[PDB]
């Protein structure tokens, strides 16, 4: 049996499998709250950032 | 109040965001556009035994 698609891949920076990487690419995570850390919000841009 | 690159129309004075608050103003003496940003804030948590 071939389990290389679901076993973790050490080449990635985060140890996730190929199918896990596919699911993480399929979901577009738009709710990144504390990734901004308010510095990028303090730098005000003319584009309407939600 | 910060300097901004907003291209105001000559008849426009104030700018409004999605929530209909004032976001950009025009300085009445020298014709310059200023962005208004709320001051720094955040949550405070206490970790204690
Ligand atoms: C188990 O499956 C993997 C993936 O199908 C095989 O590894 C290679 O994976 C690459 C993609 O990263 C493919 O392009 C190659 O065709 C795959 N094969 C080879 C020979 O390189 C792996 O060979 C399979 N192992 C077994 C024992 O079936
Ligand atoms: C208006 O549009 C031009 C080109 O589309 C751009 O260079 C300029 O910065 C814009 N003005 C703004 C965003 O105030
Ligand atoms: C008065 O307002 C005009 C309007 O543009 C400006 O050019 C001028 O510099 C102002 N004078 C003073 C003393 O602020």
């Amino acid at each position: 049996f071939n389990f290389s698609q679901i076993l973790p891949d050490p080449s990635k920076p985060s140890k996730r499998s190929f199918i896990e990487d596919l699911l993480f690419n399929k979901v577009t995570l738009a709710d990144a709250g504390f990734i901004k850390q308010y510095g990028d919000c303090l730098g005000d841009i003319a584009a309407r950032d939600l | 109040l910060t300097e901004s690159n907003k291209k105001f129309l000559p008849f426009q004075q104030f700018g409004r965001d999605i929530a209909d608050t004032t976001d950009a103003v025009r300085d009445p003496q020298t014709l310059e556009i200023l962005d208004i940003t709320p001051c720094s804030f955040g949550g405070v948590s206490v970790i204690t035994p």
